[PDB]
């Protein structure tokens, strides 16, 4: 299938409590297998994968070296931040980031990322074109201006084209009994009464990876969009996901709705419904 | 410029009376990202409960997922207790296995 | 490395 490789970074200030905590996490697709913490008593890039354990420790060395520079390089934008925007040094602010790269079933670059966050607001975003920025605010614009100025989206294209597309395909490789294995959902529906006159039917999709996933009702064949109950899907710490779409349906019913579930590990899409 | 946690308490395997398992408590689509998450038994917070490196979704939203061994029984209940800058009192969740 | 260098903003 297609597979991306993401950093999530938060760098969050606490007046009168220290430095800003800077944490990276990587991902290839839904499975975390780096992070950094600058909080941590030994602050190094770690392992939380097995396929990434096997990478020696000049891999483990260069990229805590990597990350302890990105621990100062985003205090320092944490404080430029609060000068763009006039605020006190009283209050705690967030600066998140996301970069990385999107391959192909071949491995061929799809697009690559670069993008940030204050306080939970888009801030700057590398274009897809890795060559342009697209700036929220007049405050984003200092920082656009400045990054254009350092030329700084030909160093963010470089990496972006070639270390990150590179590192993610041997990260395929080593990691393919899993990171390149779909595990369809194991599904169900259940049946509970809420009165007389109704029932909710819920449609269960259990230990499916990746996350993505599609569960739906329908009734008669008309999708129940607005009458579904939709959880978000949650991760069960296998590595698995779960989910469930539930609909409150009048008693005797039953059996004109279907639950359909699409997901990558599934040879075929799924229809469900209630078997008493 | 917040956004309140949604909260989800459910187990990682199909719960089974007397068989051990894992009770998880996910909270997610939250900002900012400081949050206090107690697992309960019988109202009692738990100890050692672990969790989840810090991550957001692509909406910049935060998730956690907070998770203890358990084993499951007719008798016992289960909770989560999950408190943020967006609630005025913390707030209780508890776990029920239909959900 | 495979981490990337960040630039201030």
């Amino acid at each position: 299938g297609s597979h991306s490789m993401r950093y999530f970074d938060t760098a969050m200030s606490r007046p009168g409590r220290g430095e800003p905590r800077f944490i990276s996490v990587g991902y290839v697709d839904d499975t975390q297998f780096v992070r950094f913490d600058s909080d941590a008593a030994s602050p190094r890039e770690e392992p939380r994968a097995p396929w990434i354990e096997q990478e020696g420790p000049e891999y483990w060395d260069r990229n805590t070296q990597i990350f302890k520079t990105n621990t100062q390089t985003d205090r320092c934008s944490l404080r430029n931040l609060r000068g763009y925007y006039n605020q006190s040094e009283a209050g705690s602010h967030t600066l998140q980031s996301m970069y990385g790269c999107d391959v192909g079933p071949d491995g061929r670059l799809l697009r690559g990322h670069n993008q940030y966050a204050y306080d939970g607001k888009d801030y700057i975003a590398l274009n897809e074109d890795l060559r342009s920025w697209t700036a929220a605010d007049t405050a984003a614009q200092i920082t656009q201006r400045k990054w254009e100025a350092a030329r700084v989206a030909e160093q963010d294209r470089a990496y972006l084209e070639g270390t990150c597309v590179e590192w993610l395909r041997r990260y395929l490789e080593n990691g393919k009994d899993t990171l390149e294995r779909a595990d369809p959902p194991k599904t169900h529906v259940t049946h509970h009464p809420i009165s007389d006159h109704e029932a909710t039917l819920r449609c269960w999709a259990l230990g499916f990876y990746p996350a993505e996933i599609t569960l739906t009702w329908q009734r008669d064949g008309e999708d129940q969009t607005q009458d579904t109950e939709l959880v978000e899907t949650r991760p069960a710490g296998d590595r698995t996901f779960q989910k469930w779409a539930a609909v409150v349906v009048p008693s005797g019913e039953e059996q004109r709705y279907t639950c359909h579930v699409q997901h990558e590990g599934l040879p075929k899409p799924l229809t469900l419904r209630w078997e008493p | 410029i917040q956004r309140t946690p949604k909260i989800q308490v459910y187990s990682r395997h199909p719960a089974e009376n007397g068989k051990s398992n894992f009770l998880n408590c996910y909270v997610s689509g939250f900002h900012p990202s400081d949050i206090e998450v107690d697992l309960l038994k019988n109202g009692e917070r738990i100890e050692k409960v672990e969790h989840s490196d810090l991550s957001f979704s692509k909406d910049w939203s935060f998730y956690l997922l907070y998770y203890t061994e358990f084993t499951p029984t007719e008798k016992d209940e289960y909770a989560c207790r999950v408190n943020h800058v967006t609630l005025s009192q913390p707030k209780i969740v508890k776990w029920d296995r239909d959900m | 490395a495979a981490a990337k260098k960040k630039y201030c903003l």
